[PDB]
């Protein structure tokens, strides 16, 4: 399946809250109930980090203002209030079937 | 020789053919908060199968994709579907009133506002109003100047739709119950009728997406990469000719007048909804196809129309006979119903299109004459882009020309491969063994 | 996000097998038989009352809770041609019982009446000593 | 937990190496694995995954064939063996566990074949580095 | 009849001589006193909210029974309580030792610790022994 | 229901008769579902009552099965010829119907739940 | 003007019915079964000790 997203630059300052999307051609929902996409942000020069596993719930070691939402199609992951450090890039990633892919990854400064 | 007994099996891998009951499994997410699908009816059975399929590889079954049964449960239960939500709506009995219509700012369309006296909850005192109609519903009477009347008052009954409902052909999945088992067949060369090779065995049926449309059928399911058309006879003139394209053909259709909400009188505790305005400046409604595609289509259907007589004589003519509601081609779209205009579509061959769509509000029921359900829009332009994967056309140099009068032919085009048979698991054979007797 | 290949059989999966290797296989066919807007409950009676009689016919003939057994009733070669390898090896169920359909009903009443019946009454009289 | 790789560097084309990932604490047997490749300056690709009990193997389409994974459950290691080694395979590998536990296989009744679940990352190895050049 | 619920699998064994502390029985004096016929004293006066449900009170009451008579059918158990059979314990499915198993351990504990493995245990006695079985008595009745 | 006068030791060769009669009878309803089976599933429920109950008492499949369990004259002391050759099978239920609970549970524990604890 | 004309369809009930409370035993059907606790000082969303 083919899963891109936008925008690929965000060169921002702290203070603002804005939203990062991820654009899905095959529709994701399995039949256990729940929708696998899988949003985490990397480091440059780092191995990356979980944000949020499901679109639903986060990780540990996550501030609040990190929420995520979608349709079957449409996916969004929205930051509120943009943290200082929110540098590098994030990718989203789905896991319905193989081969599992990716999206580009969107930068943010 | 040896003196040879009966002996007793059972779960004998046998069958005959059955005509059983199948039931609804749908789709079961989003229908909860507000999703009054009428089609999935709150999310019918809410499985969301897993299909699996075990292949038997020695098996040949005689199918035929035109007595099959299948085809006959959904034409019972989509009217059944219909019967029950078409129930608690709203009646439209007290309302064929003589009119007074005048010609509308901004051809035969909407032109006419209209305005009658009416007392439907209060019963005390009637009541003027306004509203929009169309054509294709009202009568100019007799022995009176500009009077208007509802075309089908003197039918049956002429309930509505409840807005709370969406028509939205979500993809429904047959399974089998317990002690059927529905086969299916693995060849793509399969022609309709006959044996098959390698017959599969599936729990529950593929994506069926209940559209509703003539002439053609739009969000359906294509085979592999050639085109197959099938019919009956074949050679008889007033068959049914189905057509399977090995391509997706895309369209666009949009409204795009600005159709917003609105407020009629109240009925018993039911509140009745005529268009509300425009947004003040009328563009007519029309289907747009990328005409490249489909001239390059119709070329590529006789060359599987050819093979069965000569090397000669293909043509392709447009459709005919009686009101335009079997001549213009219909179809949904949205909680909204569309008749549009496909002359253009059926030029002859040899060995961007716009079409002007037309719209109507009072609709007759699919099959059933008598009653007649009804919907105004929602707010807003309506844009739904979608596919073409059939058309159905006739006989009649040889002319073909856009028949169809029955869906059951598009579910047939979607149940060719499919039959149900049950399980007789007992059965019984000899062999030299024999009960231990004291 | 799943998925593996065939591990023991299918349903249905031995129907185009000879009987010598459907013979192996019944009990996959014996068991999803019985487990799987009114209409949904008038299925499920008949998938009932079908069981109960494929299931009543076994218990009359001595042969209940058995998946296969034998009985001491004589095959009778006016009922089948068929050598009997070619049965064992060469013939499928579903051509082999449109073979006997006409016999069926011989046969069953062949059956209980012949010895299950007559094997309680030989039963029941072998006491008294 | 702790989680690094190790046989990492540079090689020629035609040529064959194995890494070898090593996990540290959680039950090894318990979870599935995964491999991804960062190219530099591009996204993510991913490019095989082994089941728990190490039965079922799926490989990206283009290093179809060429590489190899294993596991063993008692020395707690990872292997990715590599032949046919091209330049552009030039990137970073990482190893991965999943987030999720995984069960055993499933087995469903009405055909028999086995299932075993697949499901995302969590924990990604800071990897080594594999070069094919001249 | 859930009297030990909370005893352990070596003890619970002990009380389950009694017939599954009379399991079955409880549902013969049921539907004698179900099938009272009050029911066709009034033809339920007309069809009601409680006779809808009472309709699919007694499928359930119906199927789910058959469900665990078909199983013991098949498994060459029928109508027993505690039968063997031929089907090696495998360790992979649980590395428990023995008497962890029975002296130390509850039920529905234990029912979590196999619910995955559980329906490879199903087909792995049919198609092992009952299927099996079957073949190799009419063998040794060939003679 | 053909032996119904006849005596306790005559009756019991039309035993077979009265089983296979029981359900459905002959099969009625000739497939017309042109145009509401309660009565239907109850039946079902009447039947499969006793075969579980034969199931529990050790006899499932069989018509006449014996037993370890003596009788207790209390019941009804009336011996042996005094009724077998002398009376109906109306009239021998009309002589046990007050004890008929209390024998069901004892041929369910000493005769089934009893030989569970010989097995080993 | 009544109330609720343009609210609802006002439904006379029929005057021949009754409106008592009677205790209604919701009873398992058969298989299944209700589990009850006997705690004194139960919060409501706990677990339970005594349970019958
Ligand atoms: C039967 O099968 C089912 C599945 O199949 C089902 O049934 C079939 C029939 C089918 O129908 C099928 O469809 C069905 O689904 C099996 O069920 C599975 O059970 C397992 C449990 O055995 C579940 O795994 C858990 O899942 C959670 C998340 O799941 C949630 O959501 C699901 C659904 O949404 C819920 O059901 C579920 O209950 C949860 O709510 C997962 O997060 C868990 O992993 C964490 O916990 C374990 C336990 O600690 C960790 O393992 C430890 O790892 C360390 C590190 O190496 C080792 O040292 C330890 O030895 C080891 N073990 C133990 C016992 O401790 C695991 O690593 C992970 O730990 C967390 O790790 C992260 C990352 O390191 C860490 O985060 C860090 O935090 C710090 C501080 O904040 C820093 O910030 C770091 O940077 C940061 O990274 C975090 O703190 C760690 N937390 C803890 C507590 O350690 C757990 O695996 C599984 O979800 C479930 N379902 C499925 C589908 O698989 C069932 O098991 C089968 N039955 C049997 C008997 O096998
Ligand atoms: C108790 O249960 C056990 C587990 O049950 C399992 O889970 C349950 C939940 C349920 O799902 C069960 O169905 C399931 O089995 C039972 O254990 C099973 O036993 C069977 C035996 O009947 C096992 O079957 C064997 O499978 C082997 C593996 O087949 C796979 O791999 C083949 C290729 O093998 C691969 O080769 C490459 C070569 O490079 C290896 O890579 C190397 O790996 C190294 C180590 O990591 C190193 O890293 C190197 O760098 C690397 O190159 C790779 O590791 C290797 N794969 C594996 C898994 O090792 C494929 O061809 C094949 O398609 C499949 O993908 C077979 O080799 C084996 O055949 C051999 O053995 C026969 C008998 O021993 C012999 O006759 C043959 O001639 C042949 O030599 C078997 O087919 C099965 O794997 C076991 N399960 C598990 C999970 O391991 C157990 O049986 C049961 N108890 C009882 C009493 O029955
Ligand atoms: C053949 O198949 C195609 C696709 O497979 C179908 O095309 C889709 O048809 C549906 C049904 O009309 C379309 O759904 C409608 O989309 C409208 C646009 O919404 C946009 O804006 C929201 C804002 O968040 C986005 O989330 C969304 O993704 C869109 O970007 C909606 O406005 C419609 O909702 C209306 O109905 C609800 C019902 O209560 C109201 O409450 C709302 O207020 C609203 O008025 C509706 O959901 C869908 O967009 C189509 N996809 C396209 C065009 O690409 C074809 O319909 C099908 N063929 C036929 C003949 O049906
Ligand atoms: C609706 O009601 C209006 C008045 O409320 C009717 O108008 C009257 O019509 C009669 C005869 O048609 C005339 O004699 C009156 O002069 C009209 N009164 C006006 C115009 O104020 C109107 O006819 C009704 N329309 C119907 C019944 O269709
Ligand atoms: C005959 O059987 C084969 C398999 O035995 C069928 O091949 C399958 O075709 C479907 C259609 O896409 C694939 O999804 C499956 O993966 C194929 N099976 C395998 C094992 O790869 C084939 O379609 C059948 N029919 C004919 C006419 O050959
Ligand atoms: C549908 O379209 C066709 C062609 O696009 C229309 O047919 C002709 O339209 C022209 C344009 O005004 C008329 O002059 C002709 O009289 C029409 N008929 C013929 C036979 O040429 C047709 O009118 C449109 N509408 C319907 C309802 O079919
Ligand atoms: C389907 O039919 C084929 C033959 O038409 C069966 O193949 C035979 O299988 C046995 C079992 O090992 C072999 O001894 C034979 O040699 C095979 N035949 C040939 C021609 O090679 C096959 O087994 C059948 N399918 C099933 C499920 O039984
Ligand atoms: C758990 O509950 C049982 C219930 O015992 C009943 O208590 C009531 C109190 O009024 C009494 O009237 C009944 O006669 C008792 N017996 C029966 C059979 O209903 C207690 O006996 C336990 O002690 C409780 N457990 C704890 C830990 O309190
Ligand atoms: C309903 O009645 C119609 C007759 O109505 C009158 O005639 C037509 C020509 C118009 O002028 C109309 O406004 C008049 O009131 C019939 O034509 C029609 O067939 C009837 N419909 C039925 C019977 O279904
Ligand atoms: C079993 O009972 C345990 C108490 O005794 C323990 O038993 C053995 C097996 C050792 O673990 C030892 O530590 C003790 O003597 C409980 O601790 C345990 O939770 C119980 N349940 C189990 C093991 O499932
Ligand atoms: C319709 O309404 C207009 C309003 O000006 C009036 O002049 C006309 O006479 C009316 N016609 C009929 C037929 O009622
Ligand atoms: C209808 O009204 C118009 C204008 O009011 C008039 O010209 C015409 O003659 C009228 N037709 C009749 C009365 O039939
Ligand atoms: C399909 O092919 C079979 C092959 O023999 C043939 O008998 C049948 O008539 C064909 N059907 C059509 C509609 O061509
Ligand atoms: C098809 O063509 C005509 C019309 O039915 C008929 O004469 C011919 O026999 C038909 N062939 C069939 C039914 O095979
Ligand atoms: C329908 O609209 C979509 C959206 O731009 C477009 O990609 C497609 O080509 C259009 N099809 C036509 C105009 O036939
Ligand atoms: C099937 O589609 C391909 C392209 O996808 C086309 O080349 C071919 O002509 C089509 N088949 C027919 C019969 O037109
Ligand atoms: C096609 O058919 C129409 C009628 O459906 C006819 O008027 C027209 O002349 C035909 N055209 C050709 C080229 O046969
Ligand atoms: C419809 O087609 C016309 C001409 O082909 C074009 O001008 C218009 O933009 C199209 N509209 C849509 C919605 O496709
Ligand atoms: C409609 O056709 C386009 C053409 O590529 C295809 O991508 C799309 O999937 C089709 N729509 C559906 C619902 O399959
Ligand atoms: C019924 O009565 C006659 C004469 O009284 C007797 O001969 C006959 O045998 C009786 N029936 C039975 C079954 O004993
Ligand atoms: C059964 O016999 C016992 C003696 O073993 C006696 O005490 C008892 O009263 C008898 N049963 C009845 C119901 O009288
Ligand atoms: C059978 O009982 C009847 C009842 O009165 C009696 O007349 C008859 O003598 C009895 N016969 C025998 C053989 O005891
Ligand atoms: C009741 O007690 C339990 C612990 O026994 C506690 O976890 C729970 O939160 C309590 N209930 C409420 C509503 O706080």
């Amino acid at each position: 399946i083919v899963m891109t997203q936008t925008p690929l630059s965000l060169s921002v300052t702290p203070g603002q809250p804005a939203s990062i999307s991820c654009k899905s051609s095959e529709s994701l929902r399995q039949s256990n109930g729940k929708t696998s996409l899988y949003w985490y942000r990397q480091k440059p020069g780092q191995s990356p980090q979980l944000l949020v596993f499901e679109v639903s719930n986060r990780f540990s070691g996550v501030s609040d203002r990190f929420v995520g939402s979608g349709s079957g199609t449409d996916f969004t992951l929205r930051i509120s209030r943009v943290e200082a450090e929110d540098v590098g890039f994030y990718y989203c990633m789905q896991s319905k079937d193989f081969p599992l892919t990716f999206g580009g990854g969107t930068k943010v400064d | 020789a040896e003196q040879l007994w009966v002996t007793v099996y059972y779960g004998v891998p046998v069958w005959k053919e059955a005509t059983t009951t199948l039931f609804c499994a749908s789709d079961a997410r989003a229908y909860d908060t507000e999703v009054h699908n009428v089609w999935a009816t709150h999310a019918c059975v809410p499985t969301d199968p897993n299909p699996q399929e075990v292949v038997l590889e020695n098996v040949t079954e005689n199918f035929n994709m035109w007595k099959n049964n299948m085809v006959e449960q959904m034409h019972e239960d989509i009217i059944s579907l219909w019967d029950q939500s078409l129930k608690p709506c709203v009646k439209l009995t007290p309302l064929c009133v003589t009119l007074n219509c005048t010609d509308l700012r901004n051809e035969g369309g909407e032109i006419k506002n209209c305005s009658f006296n009416i007392t439907t909850s209060m019963r005390d005192k009637v009541q003027k109003e306004y509203a929009l109609f169309y054509k294709l519903d009202v009568v100019p009477i007799k022995n009176d100047n500009t009077s208007y009347r509802l075309i089908s008052c003197n039918t049956s009954v002429i309930t509505q739709a409840c807005p709370k409902v969406s028509f939205e052909p979500i993809p429904i999945h047959y399974c089998a119950p317990a002690g059927f088992a529905i086969l299916k067949c693995n060849d793509k060369k399969f022609n309709g009728t006959g044996p098959c090779t390698n017959v599969s065995t599936v729990q529950c049926t593929h994506g069926i997406r209940p559209v509703v449309s003539t002439q053609l059928l739009l969000n359906g399911s294509l085979a592999e990469e050639e085109v197959v058309i099938r019919s009956a006879n074949f050679t008889d003139n007033a068959k049914i000719i189905i057509v399977q394209l090995n391509k997706s053909v895309e369209i666009n259709c949009t409204r795009p007048n600005n159709n917003t909400r609105k407020s009629i009188h109240i009925g018993p505790g039911r509140a009745f909804y005529t268009t509300g305005e425009i947004i003040g400046d009328i563009r007519q409604a029309h289907c747009n196809i990328s005409g490249t595609k489909w001239n390059d289509t119709l070329k590529q259907i006789v060359v599987k129309l050819k093979e069965q007589f000569g090397n000669k004589t293909i043509v392709f003519n447009h459709s005919s006979g009686g009101d335009p509601e079997i001549v213009m081609h219909s179809f949904n779209c949205g909680g909204e119903f569309f008749y549009c205009n496909s002359t253009q579509l059926f030029n002859s061959t040899w060995n961007t299109i716009v079409l002007p769509c037309r719209i109507k509000q009072i609709v007759n029921m699919w099959q059933e004459v008598g009653k007649a359900m009804y919907a105004p829009p929602i707010k807003g332009q309506i844009r739904c882009s979608s596919n073409i994967t059939g058309l159905i056309l006739i006989r009649d140099t040889e002319i073909f020309r856009p028949g169809g009068g029955d869906m059951r032919d598009n579910w047939r085009s979607e149940l060719y491969k499919y039959k149900v048979v049950k399980i007789e698991p007992l059965g019984i054979a000899p062999t030299k063994a024999k009960r231990r007797v004291v | 996000a799943v998925g593996i290949g065939a591990v023991f059989l299918g349903f249905l999966g031995a129907a185009g097998s000879t009987m010598g290797a459907a013979s192996m296989t019944l009990t996959v066919q014996a068991r999803l038989l019985l487990s799987g807007g009114i209409k949904q409950l008038q299925a499920r009676v008949l998938a009932v009352e079908r069981y109960l009689k494929d299931q009543q016919l076994l218990g009359i003939w001595g042969c209940s809770g058995k998946l296969i057994c034998t009985t001491a009733v004589p095959w009778n070669t006016s009922w089948s041609n068929k050598s009997y390898n070619q049965i064992w090896n060469n013939m499928t169920w579903m051509e082999w019982e449109r073979e006997i359909d006409n016999y069926t009903s011989l046969i069953y009443t062949l059956i209980e009446d012949s010895q299950n019946q007559q094997e309680k009454n030989e039963q029941e009289l072998l006491e008294l000593d | 937990v702790q989680l690094v790789e190790s046989g990492g560097g540079v090689v020629q084309p035609g040529k064959s190496v194995r890494l070898s990932c090593v996990v540290s604490d959680f039950p090894f047997s318990k979870y599935p694995m995964y491999w991804v490749r960062q190219a530099p300056g591009k996204g993510l690709e991913w490019v095989a995954a082994i089941s728990g009990d190490a039965w079922h193997v799926v490989y990206s389409n283009s290093v179809q064939g060429r590489f190899l994974v294993s596991r063993d459950n008692v020395k707690n290691t990872l292997y990715l063996e590599m032949n046919s080694l091209k330049i552009e395979d030039t990137a970073v590998y990482r190893c991965a566990r999943m987030f999720q536990e995984s069960g055993p296989p499933r087995l469903d009744r009405w055909s028999g074949r086995n299932y075993y679940y697949y499901s995302g990352m969590d924990v990604w190895g800071q990897g080594t580095t594999v070069t094919v050049s001249s």
